[PDB]
Protein backbone atom coordinates (compact mmCIF):
# COMPACT_ATOMS: atom_id res chain seq x y z
CA UNK A 1 0.00 0.00 0.00
CA UNK A 2 1.22 3.56 1.03
CA UNK A 3 5.32 4.26 1.50
CA UNK A 4 4.44 5.51 4.97
CA UNK A 5 1.74 3.35 5.96
CA UNK A 6 1.17 0.59 8.60
CA UNK A 7 -1.16 -2.34 7.30
CA UNK A 8 0.36 -3.56 4.06
CA UNK A 9 4.05 -2.71 5.90
CA UNK A 10 6.40 -3.19 9.06
CA UNK A 11 4.54 -1.05 11.14
CA UNK A 12 0.92 -3.12 10.97
CA UNK A 13 2.28 -5.73 13.99
CA UNK A 14 5.36 -2.99 15.09
CA UNK A 15 2.38 -1.80 18.11
CA UNK A 16 2.94 -5.11 19.56
CA UNK A 17 6.29 -6.34 17.83
CA UNK A 18 8.69 -8.70 20.56
CA UNK A 19 11.92 -9.70 20.73
CA UNK A 20 11.21 -12.70 18.38
CA UNK A 21 9.00 -9.99 16.19
CA UNK A 22 11.79 -7.67 15.85
CA UNK A 23 13.40 -9.51 12.80
CA UNK A 24 10.37 -9.79 11.39
CA UNK A 25 9.21 -6.69 10.99
CA UNK A 26 12.72 -6.33 10.15
CA UNK A 27 12.71 -9.46 8.02
CA UNK A 28 9.91 -7.88 5.42
CA UNK A 29 11.28 -4.53 5.79
CA UNK A 30 14.45 -6.34 5.16
CA UNK A 31 13.00 -7.80 2.01
CA UNK A 32 12.91 -4.47 0.31
CA UNK A 33 16.40 -4.10 -0.82
CA UNK A 34 16.82 -7.03 -2.58
CA UNK A 35 16.20 -5.98 -6.56
CA UNK B 1 28.35 -14.92 3.73
CA UNK B 2 28.41 -11.80 6.15
CA UNK B 3 31.65 -10.34 4.23
CA UNK B 4 29.18 -10.68 0.91
CA UNK B 5 26.59 -9.46 3.14
CA UNK B 6 29.37 -6.51 3.81
CA UNK B 7 29.39 -7.13 -0.17
CA UNK B 8 25.60 -6.77 0.02
CA UNK B 9 26.50 -3.46 0.20
CA UNK B 10 29.56 -3.28 -2.33
CA UNK B 11 26.97 -5.27 -4.55
CA UNK B 12 24.76 -2.33 -3.83
CA UNK B 13 27.40 -0.24 -5.10
CA UNK B 14 30.50 0.75 -2.77
CA UNK B 15 31.77 3.01 -5.31
CA UNK B 16 33.10 2.86 -8.44
CA UNK B 17 34.52 -0.50 -7.89
CA UNK B 18 32.93 -2.95 -5.32
CA UNK B 19 30.21 -3.92 -7.43
CA UNK B 20 32.77 -6.07 -9.26
CA UNK B 21 34.12 -7.62 -5.93
CA UNK B 22 30.52 -8.27 -4.81
CA UNK B 23 30.34 -10.95 -7.74
CA UNK B 24 33.28 -12.30 -7.88
CA UNK B 25 33.06 -12.97 -4.34
CA UNK B 26 29.24 -13.93 -4.80
CA UNK B 27 29.70 -16.60 -7.28
CA UNK B 28 32.95 -17.49 -5.03
CA UNK B 29 30.71 -18.31 -2.60
CA UNK B 30 28.59 -20.12 -4.73
CA UNK B 31 30.74 -22.51 -5.92
CA UNK B 32 31.77 -23.25 -2.39
CA UNK B 33 28.24 -24.32 -1.97
CA UNK B 34 28.36 -26.66 -5.15
CA UNK B 35 30.87 -28.99 -3.55
CA UNK B 36 18.43 -26.84 3.43
CA UNK B 37 19.12 -23.81 6.02
CA UNK B 38 22.06 -21.94 4.14
CA UNK B 39 19.59 -22.45 1.16
CA UNK B 40 17.87 -19.41 1.97
CA UNK B 41 20.94 -16.91 2.91
CA UNK B 42 22.46 -18.14 -1.01
CA UNK B 43 19.25 -16.97 -2.68
CA UNK B 44 18.63 -13.92 -1.03
CA UNK B 45 21.89 -13.26 -1.58
CA UNK B 46 21.82 -14.11 -4.76
CA UNK B 47 18.75 -12.07 -5.92
CA UNK B 48 20.85 -9.26 -5.14
CA UNK B 49 23.60 -10.64 -7.85
CA UNK B 50 20.33 -10.95 -10.39
CA UNK B 51 19.27 -7.18 -9.37
CA UNK B 52 23.06 -5.86 -10.50
CA UNK B 53 22.53 -8.55 -13.47
CA UNK B 54 18.87 -6.87 -13.94
CA UNK B 55 20.75 -3.35 -14.50
CA UNK B 56 21.44 -2.90 -17.99
CA UNK B 57 25.59 -3.08 -17.81
CA UNK B 58 28.93 -5.47 -18.31
CA UNK B 59 28.14 -6.34 -14.07
CA UNK B 60 25.36 -9.19 -15.83
CA UNK B 61 28.69 -10.23 -18.30
CA UNK B 62 30.73 -10.29 -15.55
CA UNK B 63 28.53 -12.67 -13.93
CA UNK B 64 28.38 -14.62 -16.88
CA UNK B 65 32.15 -14.94 -16.91
CA UNK B 66 32.48 -15.68 -13.35
CA UNK B 67 30.33 -18.28 -13.49
CA UNK B 68 32.12 -19.60 -16.03
CA UNK B 69 35.19 -19.33 -14.20
CA UNK B 70 33.55 -21.43 -11.90
CA UNK B 71 31.89 -24.03 -14.00
CA UNK B 72 35.93 -24.51 -15.36
CA UNK B 73 38.27 -24.37 -12.25
CA UNK B 74 35.86 -27.05 -10.23
CA UNK B 75 34.70 -29.57 -13.39
CA UNK B 76 34.93 -33.26 -11.25
CA UNK B 77 32.69 -31.66 -8.43
CA UNK B 78 30.03 -29.33 -8.67
CA UNK B 79 27.02 -31.58 -9.13
CA UNK B 80 24.14 -30.92 -12.36
CA UNK B 81 21.62 -30.31 -10.42
CA UNK B 82 23.17 -27.72 -8.44
CA UNK B 83 24.44 -25.68 -11.18
CA UNK B 84 21.33 -26.01 -12.94
CA UNK B 85 19.43 -24.47 -10.20
CA UNK B 86 22.17 -21.68 -10.54
CA UNK B 87 22.14 -21.30 -14.21
CA UNK B 88 19.47 -22.54 -17.01
CA UNK B 89 18.36 -19.00 -16.82
CA UNK B 90 21.14 -17.97 -17.89
CA UNK B 91 22.22 -20.27 -20.02
CA UNK B 92 18.82 -19.89 -22.24
CA UNK B 93 19.07 -16.52 -22.37
CA UNK B 94 21.62 -16.86 -25.36
CA UNK B 95 19.73 -18.80 -28.28
CA UNK B 96 16.66 -16.92 -27.68
CA UNK B 97 18.07 -13.47 -27.24
CA UNK B 98 17.10 -12.61 -30.71
CA UNK B 99 16.82 -15.71 -32.97
CA UNK B 100 13.49 -17.55 -33.10
CA UNK B 101 12.93 -15.61 -36.68
CA UNK B 102 12.25 -18.19 -39.62
CA UNK B 103 14.23 -16.90 -42.55
CA UNK B 104 17.97 -15.11 -41.75
CA UNK B 105 18.33 -13.95 -45.92
CA UNK B 106 16.10 -10.71 -44.55
CA UNK B 107 17.32 -7.50 -42.51
CA UNK B 108 14.24 -6.53 -40.93
CA UNK B 109 15.80 -3.33 -39.85
CA UNK B 110 18.94 -4.79 -38.36
CA UNK B 111 19.67 -1.61 -37.04
CA UNK B 112 22.82 0.99 -38.72
CA UNK B 113 22.21 -1.89 -41.61
CA UNK B 114 25.69 -1.93 -43.35
CA UNK B 115 25.75 -5.67 -43.76
CA UNK B 116 21.97 -5.78 -44.43
CA UNK B 117 23.50 -6.42 -48.13
CA UNK B 118 26.34 -8.57 -47.07
CA UNK B 119 24.67 -10.99 -44.12
CA UNK B 120 25.22 -14.55 -43.28
CA UNK B 121 29.17 -15.13 -43.20
CA UNK B 122 30.97 -18.09 -43.95
CA UNK B 123 29.80 -20.94 -42.15
CA UNK B 124 27.18 -22.94 -43.93
CA UNK B 125 27.37 -25.82 -41.85
CA UNK B 126 23.66 -25.85 -40.59
CA UNK B 127 20.29 -26.72 -41.52
CA UNK B 128 18.48 -23.51 -40.09
CA UNK B 129 19.21 -19.93 -40.07
CA UNK B 130 16.89 -17.96 -37.37
CA UNK B 131 18.68 -14.79 -36.75
CA UNK B 132 22.45 -16.44 -36.61
CA UNK B 133 23.97 -14.03 -34.12
CA UNK B 134 23.13 -10.89 -36.53
CA UNK B 135 19.91 -9.24 -34.48
CA UNK B 136 21.94 -9.17 -31.23
CA UNK B 137 25.02 -7.69 -32.85
CA UNK B 138 22.51 -5.25 -35.23
CA UNK B 139 21.47 -2.28 -33.16
CA UNK B 140 25.77 -3.18 -31.90
CA UNK B 141 25.90 -1.36 -28.39
CA UNK B 142 26.26 -4.98 -26.63
CA UNK B 143 29.28 -5.71 -24.00
CA UNK B 144 28.54 -9.25 -25.42
CA UNK B 145 26.68 -10.82 -23.11
CA UNK B 146 23.86 -11.12 -25.38
CA UNK B 147 24.09 -14.38 -27.47
CA UNK B 148 27.50 -13.74 -27.42
CA UNK B 149 30.90 -14.35 -26.00
CA UNK B 150 30.41 -14.40 -22.26
CA UNK B 151 27.36 -16.52 -22.53
CA UNK B 152 28.65 -18.85 -24.93
CA UNK B 153 31.69 -19.55 -22.51
CA UNK B 154 28.58 -20.61 -20.27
Amino acid sequence: AVVTLLLEKIPEFFFDVVGTFGTNFPRLIVNQFKW
Amino acid sequence: DDMHMVIRKWLSSSVPNHKQMGIIGAVTMMGSVALIECDGQLSTLLDLVGFCCEQTPEVLALYYDELANLIEKQKGNLDLQLLDKFGKSLVEDFPNDFVVDLSPTVDGSFLFPVKSLYNLDEDETQGAIAINLLPLVSQKRVVSPICLSPCFRL
